[PDB]
């Protein structure tokens, strides 16, 4: 019944850890630590409401506990078993919640030997999410400069294009004319100056063309190098977990 | 070149490398006469080249002057057509656009009305600042292009007083004095506290004493000479154009804190208010309501749909959206998440309740939201993780609740981000397109809602006390307040203000999803004595959200912050400008205004925005604001454009040099960066421009037979540059950088900015500690330039100079310091050593070795290489990166081998306690430097968490003696044994 055996007593866990126990845990979810100054004497709970870690103060005086002035309770461990039962509310009207569900420390249910391997295979399989990153990067920037491309290739048609409907609109005069005239030099000349603009804009609808099938298999690249990356991610969250209670474990 | 005439003919021209449009123009005219349609062209100055450029915007060639090459062409292709515009606007636009790195034309076609009514918005602040510059014109200008580089508080500390000779200091004076250059020194010894018109009448005096001129002949010589003649810097574009006492100049308190002599040039104002043009700014062309309060209705949103998923249904089981209502970092409700669904088809169309209700919603309340997929293993085995995320403001910058439905593109997670949601990254939607689309739908009241209008609506809805709320004020921000204090600090909330540095506590002691308890906190804030810039710029981080708190934070730093400080503390500024909410607010407006009227403050503006415009997050956000600066700095938009083409040609260069040249070997490496320096256009562009590193140094003509790669990481390219200042050889001839192009150096510039708060920190305090904070500026991404220290050498290399003995350090300084000299020399080294041994001990700076500790001449010591900062060794007890090895401690205990006997050890702990304590007084100001780094996405800091480690080194949480206890075991430990005393 000692606080040292307490399931939920943490002892001096800093309030970055405390963070890390609690984040996204349900509401109630509370453990008690060593206040955050070492100097022997108050405790502090830490319990999760409304998707924050409130922070209360153990008052500890005269071999007394509490969470103010009257500070009646024997114990710790006695005090949060009557919170445990009673909601804070009867302290503290602002929070209704209740002590639920205790962040147990006994959720630990050769060893050396076995750490190595996984602080190697964290090792290596950290080593694969950096070089997607840098991979994914790299794909995720070239394809803005491979998109930026088809927008100016679409600017370039946009002029070519235009100067058709100039040449359309112009060479009637001329052809007219000629025709009239019999002056088929400078018709052909004129189908020629067709010919011509036609090919240079044939040769621009290749190379874009081109250019948008690279774009669209380096797209598909970028999703499979994203999609590796989605599926790498919870294996290495997974193993620096277990690679860090190992070593918690050693430490003992 | 083909040539797209008017009339429909197009013809093929063989133009040159270097042809300008003019010339390209009349050949084109020219060649034009040999097709059928040449009769019916009119005069080749009717038109102008018009053509696609390679950001994929159609340009219209306005300046002619321009040559083909820098054109900066998609294709060989030109077009031809009757100029329509206004010329000055677009050749003005263009110069912006090539500043800014991306065109104008872009942000004209954003229909987002926030972006429009931004950039309609900010020209006020343009005009104000334009008109400021011009009230008490020609000085003025002077006064904004050269702004005083002088200390924030006139009285010098009293150690740096005491280097003085009863109060007065020796200042040489130069006068050019014939056209031939003709140099002539007048020493001359004046009051510290002199302003600059009575140095120049002294001057002046020694000047005409030797005519023996009458009493009053000499009063009128005096009086004309003062408003004739202004002191300049000598070997640097730095100005005395106002009347500060001379001590407060830097350059003058420098030259005391050093000892040398000043060097200032008397020259005459007229060439300063010649040498400035007017340049001036002009408008651009683009220049059923009910109450939130009465809603009472719970807040609710629907999920419809996703698309563009990427992840692998054979490995993760299900997905679900993930979102919560978030006011800064603080939730205000518990978070919910949608059912699980598989990933084959990820639609919901669930509506998600929350316990807030509508009118307890606080102004700047956000929705954040994730997509999450789920590996269910084994039951608690059950491991999550973040697909994509955005951010929902909820009220717009309007103050209207979102409504109807609205599709949000979601953002990629950023590297190292382990939480389901990221409240601390920017609200709006992925501009990228191929990404996930998120629709929501919002609640709809039959008519628009608007958060109050407060101006009204704030009507409606014990000595021991003292101790301990003035112990509760003197904790650091980062503290953890439980909630006994959160309630004593808003049950006393009205005896607060008696004490005004309590107001970033009691902020956080309010139910931000309470309306009765936010409007007494607006009620208060509005009455609110005014606090310290160091403190009003904890109020602008991310945890202060609220337009109101923020508006009393900038009300604090226009009142009180100085140019000096604000240019100190520039970086930190323009990094909250992320976390703003809207794009018009009153921060982003503070400091225009101050980049408008001071060329120091805006050009390091300029290159700050300019540094993450490769950002997608912000390129937006800071691209508005470039532009909105650059058509409002005047004549300075002439050498942002000079540094800029001269940096993207080093850019070219690098990334050609590392991306086909990486394979070949050194010698062949440095003949392809000779051959290429050497060429006309790599001359022109790399030559005559000011340093971005500090506008106030000119970069003359190339040193090639000094510029080299570096044998370092990556191969960095170093530069060498003349002064071409007339008195270069009293300040320095060379000017050398190193242009690094694949580092991240925007966590060394904060190494190095952190060093030098702190080192002005110690020498306020008394401690003459030395600290040589280098120049260093990340220009974009993973680029930047490194000011190269004069007369340096790493401790490797000095080592070589040989196997090399342990004394080999100290017999380099005793040889370079021959006779009296050498005790200055050893007592600097001893002081510089203290003070970096305190600084990278504190900030976790990267492991030291001998190829990235350098030592001068002079005796200083420093460190080079900040790469890793705040112990990301995580990853793999905080531990001290600078240990002294015997070959230091031999130095600073002067040739004595014993490592702990000699009184000079003893000393030099002495100035490692002192140093260290007296950082822990300041401990505030760093961690609030700190947490307003957190957006700024750099690995080494992205939460609270990685900025616990700064509380850990100066033990806040700890008394002040068992701090330095702490110190001692720390340093004991590292350094085996030898501080236990």
């Amino acid at each position: 019944m000692s606080l040292q055996d307490a399931e939920w007593y943490w002892g001096d866990i800093s309030r970055e850890e405390v963070n890390e126990k609690l984040r996204d845990t349900a509401d109630g979810t509370f453990l008690v630590r060593d206040a955050s100054t070492k100097m022997h004497g108050d405790y502090t709970l830490t319990l999760r409401k409304g998707g924050n870690n409130k922070l209360i103060k153990i008052f500890h005086r005269d071999g007394k506990y509490g969470f103010s002035d009257p500070l009646t309770f024997s114990s710790v461990v006695e005090l949060i078993n009557h919170y445990r039962n009673e909601s804070l509310a009867q302290y503290n009207p602002k929070l209704d919640v209740k002590l639920l569900y205790p962040v147990s420390k006994y959720q630990q249910d050769a060893v050396g030997k076995k750490l190595h391997e996984y602080n190697t295979q964290f090792q290596e399989k950290s080593r694969e999410y950096d070089r997607l990153y840098e991979e994914y990067t790299r794909t995720s920037q070239e394809i803005q400069m491979k998109r930026t491309a088809i927008e100016a290739f679409n600017e370039t048609i946009k002029i070519f294009e235009e100067q058709c409907q100039t040449q359309e609109r112009y060479s009637k005069e001329y052809i007219e004319k000629f025709k009239r005239e019999g002056n088929e030099k400078e018709i052909q000349r004129i189908m020629h100056n067709y010919d011509k603009l036609k090919s240079r804009i044939s040769e621009i609808i290749d190379s874009r063309r081109r250019l948008e099938e690279d774009l669209k298999k380096q797209a598909a690249e970028y999703r499979e190098i994203d999609k590796r990356m989605n599926s790498i991610k919870p294996d290495l969250i997974q193993l620096r977990k277990t690679r860090d209670q190992y070593l918690m474990w050693l430490t003992q | 070149v083909e040539c797209l005439l008017p009339n429909g003919m197009i013809v093929t021209l063989e133009c040159l490398r270097e042809a300008t449009l003019i010339t390209i123009k009349h050949e084109l005219f020219k060649e034009a006469r040999k097709y059928p349609l040449h009769q019916l062209l009119q005069d080749e100055s009717s038109y102008i080249f018009v053509s696609v450029t390679q950001e994929a915007e159609r340009e219209e060639f306005f300046d002619e002057t321009r040559r083909l090459c820098d054109l900066r062409l998609f294709q060989p292709f030109l077009k031809v057509i009757e100029p329509v515009g206004n010329r000055e606007e677009k050749i003005l636009n263009r110069e912006i656009g090539f500043a800014i790195g991306m065109p104008v034309c872009e942000f004209d076609m954003v229909k987002d009305p926030e972006v429009q009514d931004f950039r309609r918005n900010i020209l006020n602040v343009c005009k104000e600042a334009v008109d400021l510059r011009d009230l008490n014109s020609p000085h003025s200008r002077a006064m904004y292009v050269y702004p005083p580089n002088v200390e924030s508080s006139p009285e010098l500390p009293k150690h740096i007083y005491n280097k003085l000779d009863k109060g007065q200091i020796i200042v040489v004076i130069w006068v050019i004095v014939s056209p031939n250059n003709d140099k002539q020194k007048y020493t001359l010894k004046i009051n510290h506290d002199c302003v600059p018109e009575q140095v120049i009448a002294e001057a002046i005096r020694k000047k005409t004493r030797s005519m023996l001129l009458s009493s009053e002949q000499l009063k009128l010589c005096v009086l004309e000479y003062q408003g004739k003649y202004i002191l300049k810097v000598c070997g640097c574009d730095e100005y005395f154009l106002e009347k500060y006492p001379l001590s407060q100049y830097k350059y003058i308190r420098s030259c005391i804190m050093l000892g040398r002599m000043p060097n200032l040039m008397l020259m005459a104002k007229e060439s300063l208010y010649s040498q400035l043009p007017m340049d001036c700014f002009t408008m651009p062309s683009y220049s059923s309501t009910k109450s939130l309060w009465v809603i009472n209705s719970a807040l609710r949103i629907k999920i419809l749909c996703a698309t563009y998923v990427n992840v692998n249904i054979r490995d993760i089981d299900k997905i679900y959206v993930r979102t919560g209502i978030y006011h800064g970092g603080e939730p205000l409700c518990d978070n919910v998440n949608t059912q699980r669904v598989p990933c084959s088809n990820p639609r919901w169309n669930e509506w998600l309740n929350y316990d807030i209700y509508i009118p307890d919603l606080p102004r700047a309340a956000r929705l954040c939201l994730s997509i999450c997929s789920v590996k269910g293993r084994k039951g608690a085995k059950e491991e999550h993780c973040p697909l994509a995320w955005g951010n929902i403001n909820l009220f717009d910058y309007t103050d209207t609740l979102v409504s109807g439905k609205m599709a949000l593109n979601l953002w990629p997670v950023p590297h190292g981000l382990e939480d389901l949601l990221n409240p601390i990254g920017v609200t709006g939607s992925n501009p990228n397109k191929e990404t996930p689309c998120l629709e929501l739908e919002f609640d709809w009241f039959s008519s628009v809602v608007k958060f109050p209008d407060m101006s009204v609506i704030e009507e409606h809805a014990r000595e021991n006390d003292k101790e301990q709320l003035k112990a509760i004020s003197t904790r650091d921000p980062l503290s953890e307040i439980t909630e006994q204090e959160k309630d004593f600090l808003w049950s006393h909330r009205h005896y607060c203000v008696t004490i005004p540095e309590i107001l970033p506590k009691l902020l956080l002691s309010v139910k931000w999803n309470s309306r009765d308890e936010v409007a007494q906190m607006y009620c208060l804030v509005k009455d609110w004595p005014p606090i310290k810039p160091e403190q009003a710029m904890e109020l602008l981080d991310c945890n202060y959200p609220d337009p109101m708190v923020r508006g009393f934070a900038v009300r604090c730093l226009e009142k009180y912050l100085t140019d000096d400080k604000l240019s100190q503390y520039l970086i930190q500024l323009v990094q909250v400008l992320k976390y703003e909410q809207y794009l018009d607010n009153l921060l982003v407006r503070f400091l225009l205004k101050k980049a408008l009227t001071n060329q120091r403050i805006g050009h390091f503006f300029f290159w700050h925005l300019k540094s993450e415009m490769h950002n997608k997050t912000v390129s937006q956000r800071f691209g508005l604001l470039l532009e909105s600066y650059c058509r409002a700095c005047g004549m300075y938009l002439k050498h942002l454009n000079r540094q800029v083409e001269a940096m993207e040609k080093l850019i070219n260069l690098t990334d050609i040099l590392k991306q086909e040249k990486k394979d070949e070997t050194q010698k062949v490496q440095m003949k392809f960066l000779v051959e290429q320096m050497r060429r006309p256009d790599f001359m022109d562009a790399l030559q005559g421009f000011l340093s971005p590193l500090n506008p106030a140094h000119q970069l003359g003509n190339l040193r090639l037979e000094e510029c080299r790669i570096m044998s370092s990481a990556k191969r960095p390219l170093w530069l060498n540059w003349e002064n071409p200042d007339i008195m270069s050889e009293l300040l320095f001839q060379n000017n050398e950088i190193i242009f690094k192009n694949g580092d991240d150096l925007r966590q060394d510039m904060l190494t190095l900015q952190i060093i030098r708060i702190m080192e002005n920190i110690w020498q306020n305090q008394g401690l003459d500690l030395r600290m040589l904070p280098y120049g260093c500026l990340s220009i974009g991404d993973c680029v930047g330039l490194i000011e190269v220290v004069r007369n340096s050498h790493t401790i490797m290399q000095i080592q070589c100079k040989g196997q090399f003995n342990s004394h080999t350090l100290h017999q380099w300084l005793k040889d370079k310091n021959k006779g009296e000299i050498y005790d200055a020399a050893i007592d600097l080294f001893t002081r510089s050593c203290a003070g970096y041994c305190v600084a990278t001990f504190i900030l976790g700076i990267g492991d030291r070795h001998n190829s990235n500790i350098m030592v001068k001449d002079d005796g200083q010591l420093f460190h080079i290489d900040f790469g890793h900062f705040l112990d990301h060794k995580k990853k793999k007890r905080e531990r001290v990166p600078f240990v002294l090895t015997q070959d230091f401690l031999i130095v600073i205990s002067k040739g004595a081998q014993e490592c702990t006997k000699t009184r000079e050890f003893e000393r030099f702990q002495e100035m490692c306690y002192k140093a260290y304590l007296a950082i822990r007084q300041h401990a505030n100001l760093f961690i609030n430097l700190f947490s307003m780094m957190l957006g700024s996405g750099m690995p080494e800091l992205q939460s609270f968490d990685d900025i616990a480690y700064i509380r850990k080194t100066l033990a806040l949480d700890k008394t002040e003696q068992e701090a330095l206890e702490y110190f001692m075991k720390q340093m004991n430990d590292a350094h085996h044994g030898g501080w236990t005393t």
